[PDB]
C-alpha cells in the first residue's frame, strides 16, 4: 500500500499517531506474501525507530505494530536478522514478554524465536540477555490447556529454537532450565505443540551421550515411543529422529528405548510409504544391531529380521545402504545362532544383488558382512555350504569381479574372500 | 529439520 518513502516521512514526523499509522503501513508491506521489501525497509534506516517504538508502553498499538514489523524483518536472511539484533532489539523484545497485552507478548515470543533460530551465536545471545526466565514464566500455569492455543504453539516453537543448533550446542544450564517445561509440552494434546516439542527433544539428543542422558533421565522415552506411533507424519518424523539419536548413545540408553516398546512399531516404520521415515527407521535399526547380543535377540524376537531383509531387497538406495550397515553390525556382534537365523531369513540373495552398486562404501560394508557370516560358518563347519549359496545366486561372479576394483579395501577383502572360501 | 524462521503473513 504505502511507499517506503511515505513510511519514512510518517516515522520521522515526531507525531506519535502519525508514527503509529506509518508503522502499521510498514507492517502490512512486510506481511504481504509476494517478496516483502525487507532490504528497502532496512536501507531506509527504519529498524532503530521500530526498536524505540517497542518501548512505548503508553501506546501499546505501536509496540505491537513495531514488534510485528521487526518479527518479519528477522524472518529473512542472516544479514536481515543481524540488522534487527544490531538495532538493539533483543533486550527490548525480552522486556515485552511481560506486557499485559497477550498479543504483544506473543509477538515478542515470535520475534525472539526468529532471532534465536538464526544460529548458535544469536541463540546464545538471546540466552545471555535473559530470555529463558520470562519465557518459562508464561507457561507456569497448572494446566497448559488454559492457555490460548496459538499462544502456546508460538512459545513451544520459540523454545525449540533455543534448543536448536550445534557448534556449540546450547549451554548445559539453559537446557536443564528448559527441560521440565519441554517435558510438559511433549505431553500436551495439540498436534502442533507435540511436533515442535519432539523437534526440540531431537535437537537436545543430537549430541554426546551426556546430552542424551540429560533428556533420558527426565523419563521422556515412553512418550517418545507413543508419539512414534502417531498417525500424523509431522509428529512421527521428529519422534523417530529423537529415538534414532538416543540409540547412538550407550547400550543402556538404547535399552530404555527397547524397554519402552519401540521395536513393536518398526514393522510399520520399516515399510512406511514415506522414504525418509524408512531411511531413518533403518538407520535407527543399524544402531540397535550395533548393541549387545541380548539387544540383537530382541530385534530377532520382535520379528524384525525379515523386515531388514525386505528393505535390503527393495527400498530407496539410501535406505538400502542403511540396511547393509544394519546387517554388518548384526553379523559383527551377533552369536553364531543369530547369524544362522539371519541366513535362514534370506539375507544372502539381496546382499549379493547389492554388490552391483556403484557406491564404494556399500560394497565394503557388504563384503565385511559376508566375512562375518563366513566366520560364523567356520565355527560351525558349513563354510562350503555357504559358498554354494553365494554361488547359486550369482554372488561368486561379483566378489570375483571386485578384486580388480579401484578401491584398496575392496580389492583386498574380495580377494581374501575368494582365496579362503572359493578355492581347491 | 523444520524451518528455523517464520514470517507472520496474517
Amino acid at each position: 500500500n504505502w511507499s517506503v518513502e511515505d513510511i519514512v516521512k510518517g516515522i520521522n514526523s515526531n507525531n506519535l499517531e502519525s508514527q503509529l499509522q506509518a508503522t502499521q503501513a510498514a507492517r502490512k508491506l512486510l506481511s504481504r506474501e509476494k517478496q516483502p521489501p525487507i532490504d528497502n525497509i532496512i536501507r531506509a534506516g527504519l529498524i532503530p525507530k521500530f526498536v524505540s517504538f517497542l518501548g512505548k508502553t503508553d501506546c501499546s498499538p505501536i509496540q505491537f505494530e513495531s514488534a510485528w514489523a521487526l518479527t518479519n524483518i528477522a524472518s529473512g536472511t542472516s544479514e536481515q536478522t543481524k540488522a534487527v539484533v544490531d538495532g538493539g532489539a533483543i533486550p527490548a523484545f525480552i522486556s515485552l514478554l511481560a506486557s499485559p497485552h497477550a498479543h504483544i507478548s506473543e509477538q515478542a515470543v515470535w520475534a525472539l524465536g526468529n532471532i534465536a533460530g538464526d544460529g548458535s551465536a544469536f541463540r546464545d545471545l538471546v540466552i545471555k540477555h535473559g530470555a529463558i526466565d520470562p519465557l518459562l514464566a508464561l507457561l507456569a500455569v497448572p494446566d497448559l490447556s488454559t492457555l490460548a492455543c496459538g499462544y502456546l504453539r508460538n512459545l513451544t516453537w520459540t523454545l525449540s529454537n533455543l534448543c536448536r543448533n550445534k557448534n556449540p550446542a546450547p549451554p548445559l544450564d539453559a537446557v536443564e532450565q528448559i527441560l521440565p517445561t519441554l517435558v510438559r509440552l511433549l505431553h500436551h494434546n495439540d498436534p502442533e505443540v507435540l511436533a515442535d516439542s519432539c523437534w526440540a527433544i531431537s535437537y537436545l539428543t543430537d549430541g554426546p551421550n551426556e546430552r542424551i542422558e540429560m533428556v533420558v533421565k527426565k523419563g521422556v522415552v515412553p512418550q517418545l515411543v507413543k508419539l512414534l506411533g502417531a498417525t500424523e507424519l509431522p509428529i512421527v518424523t521428529p519422534a523417530l529422529r529423537a529415538i534414532g539419536n538416543i540409540v547412538t548413545g550407550t547400550d543402556e540408553q538404547t535399552q530404555k528405548v527397547i524397554d519402552a516398546g519401540a521395536l513393536a512399531v518398526f514393522p510399520s516404520l520399516l515399510t512406511n510409504p514415506k522414504t525418509n521415515i524408512q531411511k531413518e527407521a533403518t538407520w535407527t535399526m543399524s544402531n540397535i544391531t550395533a548393541g549387545r547380543q541380548d539387544q540383537i535377540q530382541q530385534v530377532v524376537n520382535h520379528g524384525l529380521v525379515p523386515f531388514l531383509v525386505g528393505v535390503l531387497s527393495k527400498a530407496d538406495f539410501k535406505t538400502q545402504k542403511e540396511a547393509a550397515w544394519a546387517i554388518t553390525n548384526y553379523t559383527s556382534g551377533g552369536t553364531v545362532e543369530q547369524i544362522v537365523y539371519l541366513v535362514h531369513c534370506g539375507i544372502i540373495e539381496p546382499l549379493m544383488n547389492l554388490l552391483s552398486a556403484k557406491d564404494t562404501k556399500i560394497i565394503q560394508v557388504i563384503l565385511d558382512a559376508i566375512s562375518n557370516i563366513f566366520q560364523a560358518a567356520e565355527k560351525l563347519g558349513e563354510t562350503e555350504k555357504l559358498s554354494i549359496m553365494i554361488e547359486e545366486c550369482g554372488g561368486l561372479d561379483k566378489i570375483e569381479a571386485l578384486q580388480r576394483h579401484e578401491n584398496e579395501s575392496v580389492y583386498k577383502a574380495s580377494l581374501n574372500l575368494i582365496e579362503k572360501y572359493f578355492s581347491v | 529439520s523444520q524451518s528455523p524462521r517464520r514470517r507472520r503473513s496474517q
